[PDB]
């Protein structure tokens, strides 16, 4: 188990489903030995003798430039063109639809508290799952 | 003449004696503060902030209050514009990222739309 | 109403006590952790309801100005009575 | 009011496995060179990662990296999308094409497979907005959700 | 790995190392200098003292506060050093003696107080044992201190198994007794050689002997890095201090010979430099002022 | 208005009104701003060039005749790019009366030392130089007053920290007063106290 | 040991990358037809240069600029990258 | 673009200012190690000298290195005349620091700080 950082805990790129690119900011730091993601797979790279080519958090978010620049221009939604192309691969396979109905997982309020592991964690989730099943 | 061309870019931090790790790991942040939704009042939402990087705050053995080792952890500067505070960044070596003012958008308010004939923005209780 | 934990340590009217490999009790060895041993909430907890005959009561928590600011405690709730906010004085409505 | 949770069951230690199969605490060193002895001994398909939903760009790129290092291209995330067509070439498949804000701006919304309104619950306040200012028609195909 | 005792902070006063040690014998020359390089890096430091309090108040500006915690302590009181010893997740032994007293003789001093210390901190769960014997300790030793001193180092080691030896040659620093030694006699000269070790190298190999988990079970030889001829090192203190209390047994030990033990992990295996005399032996010796350096072998 | 409220002086506000004019134009080579505050103080805004040209004559001008310096003055404003503003307070005793000149510069443009004007000056824009960094040409004796010797940096600066850099301590091991980076047991708590409403709208400064 | 992926940025507005989308509007679908198990991950962003990354086997990734180029030179690179597999 | 100088017109004028600062602290060092009784070498302190030099290498400013020149020559006359103490003189030697983690792995290991 490598303990990492949470959401709170690190100044860490997240994008939205427009395609928003945004960045955390650390309000505390992660407890007792817990370190920040990238710093953990960083420094298992420098253990395995396969040491990639970034130290600080710049230079992270330059490796992310490099695999698709949108990621580190922040609070911009860049326009993705192309539905034409995307459509005509789209009609190579003929995939069949199943006939079982479009059920979303959550149907009621109930189901809507806890879906990942900081909401699992929660007491107060926890409360207003026992406070909506009653 | 009794001026001289200096065509250098603008550098003090040989002179401000603040020590090289708190020179080049910080990320200053320049932003115009989110208002506290708290409150519908807008005056802190007026000037241009500048704040450092949160490091470390841990317990005190003794009593456990929150000790820190940042001197920077309680530095917060005001500006009167974006530009300003770029340009004070910049002087002291800071690398900074910047924020954009968000100032909310114009609303189009209608008390009348509370009661109207055919549109779903009828009140249904005042 | 203080209790005492497995270690022998003295719980405060917080919960606070340290754990027993927790190296923080050194700083009581040879001396005495200070506890308070008036836990308020048993104390507050001793004082009888006040059965008065007003939907509306105020609160100052006695001795006028020495007390708490004035509140007023609604009661018409016949399951719960009505509690001081400052002083944890508690208030019932005789009907 | 999810933030509690993040006080609760908290990883805040290097755990590794000990002699009986149990999770021990260990420091950085050991279990950083246990994790790397195993990632020496891995090439192509024997090494792979599932991330999570919780995880930010810098750390997706880090194990990317990594295990690009070991010719491994087998990164995984935990949320099925379909790869059949043009898959994730473009972007414009997998977004949000229109904004959240372009909910203002349309007229006729289809809602196909979701419950926003737990799903996204601003998206879906944002089209509650578009509806009762907007007089936005939405149609849901799916089971009848509030 | 408790909440409490995870490192936090950049190492500094007000930081928590994570170390919480109880060191049996601050109160002499080696504990000042190892309680403050333990209090520097914010470490909880249990100090048993035997002697007046008045004693120990040069340890308290060592660390921030809380973190040096007195109590009285007895060699021959089982009790006190489990009262000492019980919270601690290192125990250091810095007791001894050069002279053998009324009350307590090389025997009690080197064999039954380390080995009642090291007893009570394994039936305490202590994780850690530091003990520190000398180099020249034998058990065919003609002093009887380097007997004792043996003996009392078998004895730590079988009570303990998991207890990191250090043995220094001949540590001087500011309070050693042996360059003070040898500027205040005002022996003599003989085919003695010794490497003798600056105090800061030996405080510097204690604490990383703490940090290293490799150096449990370990016996470690702290030596200085030169090699001095008894006659010209004591010429060499004569001409630093600018000049032209003893027993048979510091006699004895004066002219022993400090002997190499290569087999033996040093100061080089803790990431220790060590610190020449010639470096050091102006810092020692300008108190006894109203320069050629001493030829190695 | 009458109790509460501090009674408005409106002749000493017009004499210093038309002194501060008398000022401005028998001195425009230098002086860019008059203003008289609301409670009746005159402020003489110059150019840094004119130190000298203005305090000799409000020193040694029969109407002005303001011969003590009572106090010399910078206050540090970040967002200005002349972020030093230097304030001269000056006691005429003749006419019983009050002014202040203030200039400005940056971190690296001289301040012409008033030594010359005021020796009361020698040991106050000393205090500047070593509480922001305001170097004054010219000056007899300037070096630090107030901080410790090996000092670094300026104190009274914005961007320096409420606690420093450095902390000291007794270390026996040097047996000596070491200095190191600071660490606080308790950190020092910011306050946020700024009401978002708005407390003063005489002093509304005009939107974007 | 061979190609992984290819990576093409470009503008959505700029001038140079107009024969990138020249490549894109005209050509992109046979050569995903051509090359179904291969990763082109097309990214469009505001003000980037147009860029060619080829990610090689072990990490290795090679740099081609596509600054100022017509269609046919986007695929004669672009083919120069799926013929090379170094 | 066009500002007032403090001491030098260019930076040739600095760099003179900057070589004689040097000169008087490098024949300053053995009188300081002798009357503050330090217990480092001469060659030990010109070696502090010459990395305090070589710190502020890189400016190009004439006005910045004129209040660089006048800041040492204040320290220096807070070290000649003896204004500064013993531990003043030896604050430049920063001996009771422990030595910081350097590389990446160390400061991983230790803590959060980049
Ligand atoms: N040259 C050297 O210094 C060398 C020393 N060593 C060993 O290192 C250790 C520490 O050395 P050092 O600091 O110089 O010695 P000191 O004589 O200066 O201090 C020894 C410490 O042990 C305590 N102590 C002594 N006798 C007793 C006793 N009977 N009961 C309880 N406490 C006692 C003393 O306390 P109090 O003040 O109350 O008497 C003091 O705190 C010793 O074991 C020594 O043999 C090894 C090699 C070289
Ligand atoms: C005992 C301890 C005592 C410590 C003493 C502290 C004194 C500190 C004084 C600091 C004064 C300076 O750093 S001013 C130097 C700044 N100069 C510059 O930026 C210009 C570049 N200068 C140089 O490169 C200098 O080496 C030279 C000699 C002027 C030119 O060399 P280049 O040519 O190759
Ligand atoms: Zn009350």
């Amino acid at each position: 188990i490598l303990p990492g950082a949470a959401y709170t805990e690190k100044s860490a790129t997240y994008v939205n489903t427009e395609g928003r690119a945004q960045q955390t900011k650390v309000a505390v730091m992660p407890p007792g030995l817990a370190r920040e993601d990238w710093k953990i797979i960083r420094a298992l790279s420098e253990i395995a003798g396969m040491t990639l080519p970034y130290d600080t958090l710049d230079q992270v978010r330059n490796r992310l430039e490099e695999v698709s620049p949108n990621l580190v221009r922040y609070d911009d939604v860049e326009g993705a063109n192309y539905f034409q192309q995307a459509s005509e691969l789209s009609k190579l396979v003929n995939q069949q639809l199943l006939a079982d109905p479009l059920v979303p997982p959550q149907l009621t309020i109930k189901d809507f508290y806890m879906t990942d592991s900081i909401s699992r964690a929660s007491q107060t989730m926890a409360k207003c799952v026992k406070a909506v099943t009653e | 003449t009794q001026l001289i061309t200096v065509d250098e870019k603008l550098d003090i931090t040989t002179l401000t004696g603040v020590p090289e790790e708190h020179i080049k790991t910080r990320k200053a942040r320049i932003f115009v503060p989110a208002r506290n939704n708290m409150q519908s009042g807008v005056n802190n939402t007026k000037k241009w902030k500048m704040e450092f990087d949160t490091r470390e705050r841990w317990e005190n053995p003794l009593m456990g209050w929150a000790s820190t080792a940042d001197p920077l952890s309680n530095l917060v500067l005001t500006f009167s514009t974006k530009e300003d505070a770029i340009a004070f960044a910049e002087k002291n070596g800071w690398s900074y990222d910047v924020e954009e003012r968000k100032v909310p958008k114009p609303k189009s308010k209608s008390y009348g739309a509370n009661f109207s004939w055919n549109k779903r923005t009828r009140v249904s209780t005042k | 109403g203080v209790r005492t934990s497995p270690t022998g340590e003295k719980v405060t009217h917080t919960g606070q006590v340290y754990d027993d490999e927790d190296y923080r009790r050194v700083r009581f060895v040879g001396r005495q952790k200070e506890v308070n041993e008036n836990f308020a909430i048993d104390l507050i907890a001793e004082q009888p309801v006040s059965q008065v005959g007003s939907r509306v009561i105020s609160c100052d928590g006695g001795g006028g100005a020495l007390g708490h600011p004035r509140v007023y405690i609604n009661l018409d709730k016949e399951t719960k009575t009505g509690t001081c906010g400052y002083c944890g004085l508690q208030f019932r409505q005789q009907h | 009011f999810a933030y509690d949770g993040l006080k609760r069951q908290r990883l805040t230690e290097p755990m590794v496995r000990n002699e009986k199969g149990l999770l021990t605490h260990t420091t950085w060193e050991d279990a950083l060179s246990r994790v790397a002895g195993m990632l020496q001994s891995c090439q192509g398909n024997d090494v792979a990662a599932i991330a999570g939903g919780l995880v930010d760009a810098e750390a997706l790129i880090a194990l990317k990296d990594l295990l690009n290092r070991v010719d491994s291209d087998t990164l995984c995330t935990e949320e099925v999308f379909p790869t059949a067509g043009a898959g994730t070439d473009l972007r414009s498949n997998y977004l949000l094409n229109t904004t959240i804000a372009g909910v203002e701006e349309a007229d006729v919304v289809l809602l196909v497979g979701t419950n926003p309104r737990f799903e996204a619950p601003l998206f879906n306040a944002r089209i509650r907005k578009s509806w009762l200012h907007n007089d936005l028609k939405v149609a849901l195909i799916g089971s009848p959700v509030d | 790995l408790h909440h409490a005792v995870i490192p936090h902070g950049k190492g500094g006063r007000s930081s928590v190392s994570g170390i919480v040690a109880t060191v049996f014998g601050a109160t002499g020359f080696l504990g000042r200098y190892l309680v403050n390089h333990l209090g520097r890096m914010g470490s909880q430091v249990i100090v048993p003292y035997r002697c007046e309090p008045y004693d120990t108040m040069h340890l308290r500006p060592m660390g921030d506060l809380g973190q040096i915690i007195f109590m009285d302590w007895n060699g021959r009181d089982k009790d006190s050093i489990r009262r000492a010893v019980e919270h601690s997740n290192v125990v250091i032994n810095l007791v001894g003696r050069e002279w053998e007293t009324k009350n307590f003789d090389f025997e009690d001093v080197f064999v039954k107080i380390p080995q009642a210390i090291a007893q009570v901190s394994k039936e305490a769960g202590v994780e850690k044992f530091i003990h520190i014997s000398h180099l020249n300790a034998d058990i065919k030793s003609s002093s009887k201190y380097l007997r004792n001193k043996a003996v009392g180092e078998k004895e730590v080691r079988e009570t303990f198994p998991e207890a990191t030896i250090i043995k220094p040659a001949d540590i001087f620093g500011r309070e050693d007794r042996f360059l003070n030694y040898f500027a205040n006699i005002r022996s003599l000269g003989k085919k003695t050689v010794k490497q003798p070790v600056y105090i800061v190298d030996v405080t510097k190999g204690i604490i990383n002997a703490i940090k290293d988990p490799d150096a449990r079970g370990k016996t470690f030889a702290f030596v200085g890095p030169n090699r001095y001829l008894l006659f010209d090192l004591v010429q060499y203190v004569f001409a630093v201090a600018h000049r032209p209390w003893t027993t048979r047994d510091k006699v004895e030990r004066i002219h022993t010979t400090d002997r190499t033990l290569p087999h033996l992990p040093g100061l080089e295996d803790l990431g220790v430099q060590a610190t020449p005399l010639e470096l050091k032996a102006i810092e020692v010796l300008r108190r006894h002022r109203t320069v050629q350096p001493a030829k190695t072998v | 208005t009458r109790p509460t409220v501090r009674p408005r002086n409106d002749v000493a506000h017009k004499q210093l009104s038309a002194f501060g004019e008398y000022v401005a134009e028998i001195l425009p080579k230098y002086v860019q701003q008059v203003q008289v505050s609301c409670f009746s103080e005159l402020e003489i805004c110059i150019h840094p060039d004119g130190v000298i040209p203005v305090l000799t004559f409000l020193r040694d001008h029969s109407n002005a005749q303001f011969k003590s310096l009572a106090d010399l003055t910078a206050v540090d404003i970040p967002t200005r790019q002349n972020r030093f503003e230097i304030v001269y307070n000056l006691l005429s005793l003749r006419f019983n009366s009050r002014i202040r000149v203030k200039t400005y510069t940056d971190e690296l443009t001289p301040v012409e030392s008033s030594v010359s004007v005021y020796k009361a000056a020698n040991w106050y824009e000393r205090e500047i130089w070593d509480m922001f960094g305001v170097f004054f040409a010219n000056h007899p004796d300037l070096r630090r007053i107030l901080t410790d010797y090996g000092f670094e940096g300026h104190p009274f600066r914005k961007d320096f920290p409420l606690s420093g850099y450095v902390e000291l301590r007794y270390d026996d091991e040097v047996k000596r007063v070491v200095a190191e980076p600071v660490e606080l047991a308790q950190e020092f708590r910011k306050f946020d106290l700024n009401s978002p409403w708005e407390a003063f709208p005489a002093y509304r400064q005009p939107p974007e | 040991l061979g190609l992984r992926e290819i990576r093409i940025h470009l503008c959505q507005r700029s001038p140079g990358s107009q024969g990138v989308r020249d490549f894109i509007e005209k050509r992109y679908v046979e050569l995903k037809k051509a090359n179904p198990d291969l990763p082109i991950l097309i990214r469009e962003c505001s003000d980037v240069q147009p860029k060619l990354w080829a990610r090689y086997a072990f990490g290795q990734e090679k740099n081609v600029s596509l600054n100022n180029f017509s269609a046919d030179q986007v695929t004669r690179a672009l083919e120069n990258v799926l013929s090379s597999k170094a | 673009t066009s500002v007032k100088p403090i001491f030098s017109r260019d930076m040739n004028e600095a760099k003179r200012r900057v070589r004689e600062l040097y000169r008087a602290w490098y024949r300053e060092v053995p009188n300081t190690v002798h009357l503050f009784q330090l217990d480092i070498s001469v060659k030990q302190g010109r070696d502090k000298v010459r990395e305090m030099f070589k710190k502020n290498a890189h400016v190009t400013d004439p006005r910045v290195v004129d209040l660089l020149v006048i800041k040492g020559k204040m320290e220096l006359e807070e070290t000649i005349n003896v204004w500064k103490q013993r531990t003043h003189v030896m604050r430049f030697f920063h001996e009771t620091e422990a030595p910081r983690p350097k590389d990446f792995l160390s400061k991983f290991y230790v803590g959060h700080d980049p």
